[PDB]
């Protein structure tokens, strides 16, 4: 890895990877109809960690 | 918290730091205010030290100029 231009100055963005090393390989048992879908509750996590961020505070404070 | 609000990211609470950095004798050095804002704190303080310095030794920093 080397840095880029955009590492560098000039919202919070999550990357949903179903891979199986990605900590988030869990989300392939959530199947609806035979297609995956992020849970309705998956969303929640997001905002609620973006917002402990922006806090300044971890989401268990 | 006068650097930054204390337990930042988990960050110890405690730590030294000077007393103000927001201060220096730009006249003195010849340094125009609009560089004086744009020049780091380190170098502000450190003109200032330096010349305390010269002066402890009881040494007018004029007889050094040119060496």
């Amino acid at each position: 890895d080397v840095p880029a231009a955009e590492d560098f100055p000039n919202a919070a963005i999550y990357n949903i990877d179903t891979s199986s090393e990605s900590p988030d390989h869990y989300l392939v048992d959530h199947t609806l109809d035979g297609r995956v879908l992020f849970p309705a509750t998956g969303y929640l996590s997001i905002v609620w960690k973006t917002l402990a961020r922006a806090l300044g505070l971890g989401v268990e404070q | 918290d006068r650097r930054w609000k204390a337990g930042l990211y988990g960050l110890p609470r405690r730590s030294g730091k000077l007393k103000d950095l927001s201060r220096f004798d730009a006249s003195f050095f010849g340094v125009h205010p609009k560089q004086a804002h744009t020049m780091d704190p380190q170098l502000r303080l450190l003109l200032e030290v330096t010349y305390e310095a010269i002066v402890d030794g009881g040494i007018n920093p004029d007889s050094l100029r040119g060496t």
